[PDB]
Order: C-alpha cells, then structure tokens, then sequence
C-alpha cells in the first residue's frame, strides 16, 4: 500500500516534471526569446529606438504622426504595453505554476 | 490736334536734354520696383503654387481582431465608403507589417513575439458627407459606429504648427509689400516734383505771356508718365535676369529635398497692369507738382 | 483805352510804390513814362498788364474793369498786349525761333504762317541771322531784341515797353523807336518807360513823369 | 574754424528754405531704408532660433555584446574620443539603464525580464571637418563600420535640410539685401544731385572772386550728410515702431506652436553703423554732384 | 597793367567775336570802351577777367601772362579784379548785405570790419536803407547798384565795368561815374564799357572803339 502510494507520488512527480518542462518551454522561452522581444519593444525607446523623439516632422509626413499615434511607433508602444501586461501576467502565472509544481513535488517528496 | 504732338515733342526734348539726369532717375525707379515684382514670384511660385494638402485628420478607427479582407469592404460599406470618406487606406494585417518594419520602428520582434498585433484600422479621407467640421465631430463617432474597429485613432493634425505660418507669416510679408508699394510711389513722385522744380522758370515765363492753365500742364504730364512707364519697363527687363538666375539654385535643392518646385516668370496679364499703374503714378505726381507750382506765380 | 482812377499800390512790407495815380490814354496814343530810379514805373506797367493787384482805386483796360479779375480770365487780358520786360524773360533752353513763335502757338496758328510771321518779326529787328541759336549764344542787346521781336509778333492792341532800348546803342535805339512809331501809326496804343533824355527830346509825345509814386505828369 | 560754422549755417539755411521738398526727400530715404533693417532683423532672429534648436544630432553606432569598459576605452581611442568627436557620451551599461527607465519608454521590466541588455551608446559630436554630410557619407559608414559597435543609427538628414534652408535664406536674402542697399544708394545720390542741380545757379561764387573749389564745396557736403543722416534717423524710429506692431501677434503664435520666441531689435552698434554709413554715402554723393558742376562752369 | 598783344577769340560755332585786338593800359589809367551792339566788348572784358580763353595772341595782367593760366590759379587773378557784369550775377536767395559781403568772406576778414565796410559800400551807392531786403524786393536800378557795391567793396586793383549805368537815370549815372573817378584817383585802373554818349562826351578820357571785333581806337 505504501508502494502504491509511492507509485502514485512518482507518477505525480513525473507529471510535475512534465509540467516543469512545459513551464520551461512557455515561461523560460518567454524569458529568453520573447524577452529579447520585450526588451526590444522597450529598446524602441532604450536600444536603437526612439530616444524620446520630439523632433518636428517635415512636410508630407509618411506616417510619422500616425506612427506615434498607432503604427510602428505609437501602436508599437501600445502593443508593447499590452505585451508587457501579458508578460507580467505570464510572470505571475510562472510564479504560480512554480508554486504549484513545488507543492506537487513537495507532496511527492514528503510522501 | 497739333497741341498733343507739340507737347509730346517738348516733353521728349526736355527728357533728352539731360541724359545722365534722366538715366539716373529711371535707374532708381526700376530698382525700387523690382522688389515687389520679385517678391511676388515667391508668393505666386512655391507658396500657393506648390500647395501640397495639409495636416488633415485622415487618421481613423482602430479595428479589432475581427477585421479581415472581407471586413475591409464591410467597414467600407458602413463608414469607409458609405459615411464621409473619399479614399481607402486599409493597411490591415500584412499590409502594415513590412511597411512598419522599414519605418522608424525596427523589426525583428515579430519573429520573436509570436505575431505582431498591429491594432487594425484604415486611414480615410472624410468626403463632403463627413468632411464638414461638425459633419465629422459628432458624426465622427457615428463614423466609428460602422462595422467592428475596436478603437478609433482618428486625430486632428496641423495643431499650432498651422499657426506659426498663418499668423507670423501672414502679416510680416504683407507689411513688407505695403512698404515697397509705398516706396515706389514716393520715389516716382519725388523725382517728378524735382524735375518740375528745376524748370519752374519756364512755367513762370510762359504764364505771364498769356497762355492758359492747361497749355502749361501738358509737357509736364507727358514727361511724368513717360518717366514712370520707362522706369517700369526696365524693371520688367530686370526681374527676369534675377528670376532665371535664381532658377538654378531652386532646381538644385529640388532633388536634394524631394518634390521639384518649378519656378516661372511674370505674366503679360500682370506686366501690362504694372506698366499702367506706374504710368498713372507718374502722371498724377506731375499734375500735383505743376498745379502746386502754378498757383505760386499768380500775384 | 487805359484809365487809372486813384490807383495806389503798396507791396508787402511797407514800401508804398504808387500813391494816387490817375490818368487816361485814348485808343491809338503814344506816351513816355519817365521818372527817377525806384519811382514806380515797372509797378505801373505791371498793374496795367495784370501781374500785380492794386491796393486801392480802379484800373480800366479796353473799357472793362480789371481791378478785380478772375484767374480764369487773366490769360485773355494778357493776350491783347505785347509786353517788353526788363529781365528779357526768355526761355533759355529753346531756340530764338521758338521763343518768338511761342505766342502764335499759344494763340493757335498754323505752321507755315508761324514760319512766315516769325521770320518777318525777326527781320524787323535784325536777328534773322541768329534764328537757330540758343539765347545763351547772344549778346545782351541781341537778347533784348529777341524780346522785342517776341512782343510785336502777334499784332497786339497795346504795347507796354519797360526800358526797351537799354543795352542798345543810339542808332539801334532810334531804329526800335521808329518800329514802335510805325506800329502806332496803325492804331496801337504805346506806353514806353524810358531812362533816355536824348531819345525823348527829339520827339513830341505826351510825357507822364512820376516822382516817388506820385504822377503829377498827366 | 569760422568757415565750418558759416558753411554749416548755409547748409541749414538751404535745407530749411523749402520744407516740403526736404521732408519728402527724407521720407523717401527712410522708407527705402526701413526694408533692409526689417529683413536683417528677421534673418538674425531666425538664425538665432535655428542655432538654439539643434546644432548636431547624437546618433551613433549601436554597440553589440562585445562592448565593455575596455571595449569602450578602445572605442574612445578609435572613434569616440580620437576621431571626429567634440565631447564624450559613452552611456554604457547602467548609465543607459535609469535613463532608459525615465525616458518615454516605461521601465520596471528589469525586475521580471532578468537583466536589461542596455546598449553601449557612444555618442560623440564630430568636428567641423566631419560635420558635413558629404564628408560624413562614406566616412560615416566607415566610422560606424570601424570596430566595436555593430549596428549604426544613421541620421535622417535633418541637418542637411536645415543647411539647404539656410542656403536659401542665404542666397535669396543676400540678393534682396544687395538690391535694397543699391536702392538706398541711388535714392540718396539722386536726391542730392537734383538738389544741387536746382541750386546750381551759384556760378556767381565761382566767377566772382577766388572762391576756390574748397570754399564752394563745403556748403554742399555738409548739406548732403545732413540729408542722409536725417534719413537714417527717421528710419530707426520708423523701423522700431513697425516691429513693435508685428511683435505681440508674432510672439503669441510662437508660444502656441512651441516657445514664445519673440523678436529683438538693433544693438546700439548697429544703429551707429547705419547712421555713419548713411552720412558717408550722402557726403560722397554731394562731392560727386558738386564736382560735376565745378567743371562745366570753367573756361 | 593790362596788355593785349594780337588777341583773337572765335566762339565755338563759327562766330568771330574779336580779331586782332592789341593795346596797352598803364596802372591807374581810366578809359572807356565803346561800340555798336555785338561788337565784342563783353568778350574783351571776359578775356581780361579769365572767364574766356583767347584763341590766339597774348594777354598780360600785372606782368604775368594769363593766356595759358591754369585752373588752380584763376581764383587769385579773379580776386585782384572788381567786375560788374551786365546780368548783375547776384545770388537771389540772400540779403543784399550777404551779396555785398561775400567777397570779404572769401578774402578772410573779421566780423566788425565786414559790417563796417559793407555799410560804407552800401551807402556809397545809396542802398543802406535796404541792407536787409532780398534782391527780389528791389528794382532794376537798385539791383544794378547792389552789383556796383559788391564790386567796389574789396578795394581792387583793376575795375572792369560792363555798362554799369544802363537802368540808372542821369543823376545816378553821374553819381556812379564820380564814384569810379574817386576810386581811380587813388591808382585803380578803370575800364568802363558803355554806349551812352552824354556821359563820355562831358569827360575827356581815352576811348577804345570796337566795330565787329576790331579795335578802331587805341
Ligand atoms: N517785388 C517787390 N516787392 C517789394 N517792393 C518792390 C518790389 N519790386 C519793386 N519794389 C519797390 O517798389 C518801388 C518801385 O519799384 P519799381 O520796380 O516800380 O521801380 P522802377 O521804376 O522800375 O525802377 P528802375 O527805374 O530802377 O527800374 C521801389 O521802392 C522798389 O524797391
Ligand atoms: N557764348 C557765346 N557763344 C557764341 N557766340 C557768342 C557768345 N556770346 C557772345 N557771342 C557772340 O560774340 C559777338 C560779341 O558778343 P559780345 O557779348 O561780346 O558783344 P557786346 O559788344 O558785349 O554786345 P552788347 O553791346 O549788345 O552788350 C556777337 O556775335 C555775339 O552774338
């Protein structure tokens, strides 16, 4: 009976390892590649982007006003804020899933 | 009508009598007059001439994820072609993807941040329907009331940047033009008045032999109109030397900056008007001066 | 055709040039106006001609009062008389032909008639040789004679001469006086102000003396 | 000593003899002079504003991961401090970390996104030789593709557009200015010449006794300076009244569309220079005009 | 001091004013110059002054040849001479005090002396009451005497009068001639061009006659 409980706990630990691998994929690939992307959305003001662009535009603005309103500058920042909210939610969910996986692994290990 | 011929002959002889005095008077009238006729190139050419639209709010509603190829016509069937709108600038999905990449916004995040959720939308050209300020304004939100388009980045544009030209510029240049079109009158009148003052002696002499009030006047009027007319004609001979010379500089900056502004010259419909106006100014100045100096010799 | 009824003329400043001058000159009559220097002779001639205005009294010319004449009717008074001034009052930028011809042009005559009449009037004083010269290229007597030729060219009704024989010798002065007399034999009233005693002593004409703005001569 | 006073008194006498003629001449000179003064005011104020706006950009080569403290020292020894460079703006690492945080872009992602990979910005203002875009051209790419930093944030040719605008507000305004100075030159010269021609009748002084040419000249020179000087004095009063009218409207528009960049007037030195130049021109014109007459009244 | 040696003058245009004039005039020698109109008298006086240049012959003034005088030395020669023209050549916009006083201003004299000398010279010809009037407010004789007063003010060495009596009556003519004689009794060389006869007949002076530019007297 203890061995069947241990086998259930080992299956739970294998499921927790699979969930940790899924968390690796989702959140850690978020971190690495999609936070290269996120810090590039922020680099649109920090690294090779913006630098607080307030310079006056010339005649016949090819976007460059619609840009900063909602296009490759303004909607860039808007989607960056949306993705930053999404990434804050993803980081909170990563913390929650890490807590859940740790609780599952602690139940498995205590058992 | 031999009186007209005799008066014209006398005026011509009086002008030809002092070639250096006549030429130096025509020279100042022509130079003092080419400034209005060369600064009118600027306000006729370039400004006004190359009038390229203005900061008009083509900005429009921002469509949600429900926007597609079919929804583009549906939005047109509601606001982008049924309400006030002239042109279609629906850059939905991939259309504003590579263009967004080659703009000031650098790309490369799209391959990393899954897919770019470029908030859909479609710049419009509010036709008469919504063109009107109020036609838009209130019905601008009504335009938003069409298909989907979650948001409506519709904007205004122009702002005060459209005041540091309708204000500062709209008064200074007019003031300068008024100054020049007073200077030309003043210089022509002064020249003619001094010409009559030089020969007042003959006025007195032929007044006290009899004569009439009108007989004494004609050689001075015809010699005051011929001074304005001949000084304006040389300003048209000039002011084309300068404009053609300036054409080279404007042509060079055409390609460096963008659209090629085309320069031109003064037209006949304004050349004739300029000649007539200068003739009238000279005539009236001669009349004023002679009548002033004809009541002096009446004891 | 000249009547002065208690005429007086004081210039602006306080120099009473003429005081209580009365006299009469009939159609077709010669006279000499004599006086000392500063007496009032050219002032009297100016009043007759129309240049100056009297301060009191009346001037009648050709039977029509002219003591108060409009500025529109003056050129039709100054056109009936031939005036010979003292400065010679020439147009120095015209030829002498143009100077002599300008009265006919003012009155509106034809072209060949102008040429003939100007040539005749220039011959009468001896200046036909010099009809192409400007008045700068003439002596003093020749400019005087140009003025005299200008005066008589239009067959006037009155001749008003103001020392017309200065700068001319005695032979030429006698010739000019003979020309005036031959004009007066037709019926032209002459009035000639002069400083010559020899010239007037050899003829019998009415003589208006004028002593400090007081006629007491006629 | 006494001759100076006598000549000045004669000049003032013949100036005040005919008040309307001298007043009209002075008005013509002042009107012809108040145009170039206003043009120079607007040019100087625009030049000052343009200089204050932006002298040069701070766009540099974007650094790759190879940038460090030693790599920044190398980039200084190569381009950032040894090649064309005025100052140093090496904001590598934490320097461009808080600055990016307080920039337009919202921060706070550092606590979540591990470590912020802020670039090593190495901004430097190139010297005058390298300031030129044509000088930059290939060398700008060569400077960018020299060593260290990988990418290159190139300029948008805003400096080139400012240079072309300055070249226009150069060549064109230069031709306008030379035209205006020629106009005032001829106005003063002609007025003085015609006044001397009217009062030419003083061949008597030359003919009468040994009134040498120096004696004759002085009443006319001092009367020529008094005419140019009074034209310049009236222009300064007239020019400054005019700009005060077109200042309150102009200054308000500047505040709305940016900052209230008002319009300044002339320094004391500029006014003194104008007065001196006008008096000098009048003196020269009087000398020329009188010497013209002193030769044709001689045997 | 004056001397002409075969002097001739042909004005540009083809009019021989003078031909073959030769004469000599010692210091302090009065003389008259007579002739018909157009003879060439004012031309002789102009050659002496320096206004015109001889086409031939030689002119000597005070022992210095002036036939080829420069343009920087004409002023001193014209200062040594007191000349009265036929036009009176007087500035029309200055008081007669200024007209009479300009030679003293040119000479460089003080203020009190200028006032004293201008008053004396204006009184000699009888114009002191009119020291403030402009020349327009004078008559022909009064303007003539303004010219005479300006001439005699600087105590010259040669006095060249060009018909200084025309426009003046007989008593004034005698007064003017007596003034020139009181100047000549000191040693001033007077040459007086005139063609009135009652003046040069009652006084025995050398008389040079001209007839179409040829001196018939000497
Ligand atoms: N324009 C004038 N204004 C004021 N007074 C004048 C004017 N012209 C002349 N007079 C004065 O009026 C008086 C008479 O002058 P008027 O010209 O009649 O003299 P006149 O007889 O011509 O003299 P003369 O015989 O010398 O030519 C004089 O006192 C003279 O100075
Ligand atoms: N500026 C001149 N140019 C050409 N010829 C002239 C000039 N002045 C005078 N003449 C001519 O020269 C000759 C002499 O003139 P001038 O004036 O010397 O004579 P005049 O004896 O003084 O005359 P009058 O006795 O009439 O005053 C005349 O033929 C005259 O027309």
């Amino acid at each position: 009976r203890k061995l069947r409980e241990t086998q259930n706990t080992l299956n739970q630990l294998n499921k927790q390892i699979d969930e940790m691998n899924a968390s690796i994929a989702k959140l850690e690939q978020q971190k690495a590649a999609q936070e290269r992307s996120l810090a590039a959305q922020l680099d649109a003001a920090f690294r090779q982007g913006e630098h607080t662009g307030i310079q006056l535009i010339l005649s016949g603005e090819e976007s460059q006003r619609g840009q900063r309103l909602q296009a490759y500058f303004g909607y860039l920042n808007q989607a960056r804020q949306e993705t930053i909210a999404q990434l804050k939610q993803t980081r909170e969910e990563v913390a929650m899933q890490r807590a859940e996986l740790e609780e599952k692994q602690s139940e498995q290990q205590t058992l | 009508n031999e009186q007209v011929r005799y008066a014209f002959h006398g005026a011509l002889q009086d002008l030809k009598s002092k070639p250096f005095a006549t030429f130096l008077t025509v020279m100042v009238i022509a130079i003092s007059l080419t400034l209005p006729s060369v600064c009118y190139m600027v306000y006729k050419n370039v400004n006004q001439a190359a009038t390229q639209y203005y900061p008009s709010p083509q900005i429009t509603v921002y469509l949600q994820k429900t926007l597609d190829d079919d929804a583009a016509a549906g939005v047109v069937a509601q606001l982008q072609a049924e309400q006030g709108v002239e042109k279609v600038n629906y850059l939905s999905r991939e259309d504003a993807l590579g263009e967004f990449r080659n703009w000031s916004g650098f790309g490369g995040a799209l391959d990393m941040l899954e897919e770019n959720p470029l908030p859909a939308v479609a710049v419009v050209i509010p036709k008469l329907d919504f063109q009107g300020t109020e036609s838009l304004n209130t019905l601008r939100d009504r335009i938003t009331q069409i298909n989907g388009i979650d948001e409506v980045r519709m904007d205004d544009s122009w702002f005060a940047r459209l005041a540091a030209l309708t204000g500062l510029v709209g008064r200074v240049s007019a003031m300068i033009g008024v100054l020049m079109v007073a200077a030309v009158f003043l210089v022509i009148g002064n020249s003619v008045r001094l010409s009559i003052f030089a020969r007042r002696d003959s006025i007195n002499v032929q007044k006290l032999i009899g004569a009439t009030d009108g007989f004494i006047l004609r050689p001075f009027l015809y010699g005051g109109a011929l001074l304005g007319f001949s000084g304006a004609l040389l300003s048209l001979i000039l002011s084309e030397i300068l404009v053609l010379r300036l054409s080279s500089a404007v042509a060079e900056v055409a390609q460096v900056f963008g659209t090629k502004f085309d320069i031109n010259g003064l037209s006949f419909d304004e050349c004739l008007l300029l000649l007539l106006v200068c003739s009238m100014i000279g005539w009236v100045a001669a009349w004023l001066a002679t009548v002033q100096h004809l009541r002096h010799f009446t004891p | 055709m000249i009547r002065f009824e208690h005429v007086s003329k004081a210039y602006l400043g306080g120099r009473q040039a003429l005081q209580g001058v009365t006299f009469h000159m009939q159609p077709g009559e010669m006279a000499f106006l004599t006086g000392h220097s500063g007496a009032g002779k050219s002032t009297l001639l100016k009043l007759i001609c129309g240049i100056e205005r009297p301060s009191a009294g009346k001037i009648w010319f050709s039977g029509h009062d002219i003591t108060r004449l409009k500025n529109r009717e003056v050129p039709f008074l100054r056109r009936q008389i031939g005036m010979i001034f003292q400065d010679h009052h020439l147009l120095m930028d015209r030829t002498v032909y143009d100077n002599v011809a300008i009265p006919l042009i003012i009155a509106g005559a034809s072209g060949d008639d102008i040429r003939r009449r100007v040539s005749a009037a220039l011959d009468k004083v001896g200046l036909l040789d010099k009809a192409k010269n400007f008045p700068i290229q003439l002596s003093g007597g020749e400019q005087q004679r140009v003025g005299i030729a200008r005066a008589v060219v239009n067959k006037p009704a009155v001749l008003l001469a103001d020392q017309p024989t200065g700068n001319l010798d005695d032979a030429l002065s006698e010739g000019i006086l003979r020309l005036f007399e031959e004009f007066n034999r037709v019926g032209v009233t002459v009035l000639m102000a002069t400083h010559d005693i020899n010239l007037i002593s050899r003829r019998s004409y009415r003589m208006l003396t004028l002593s400090d703005g007081h006629l007491h001569g006629g």
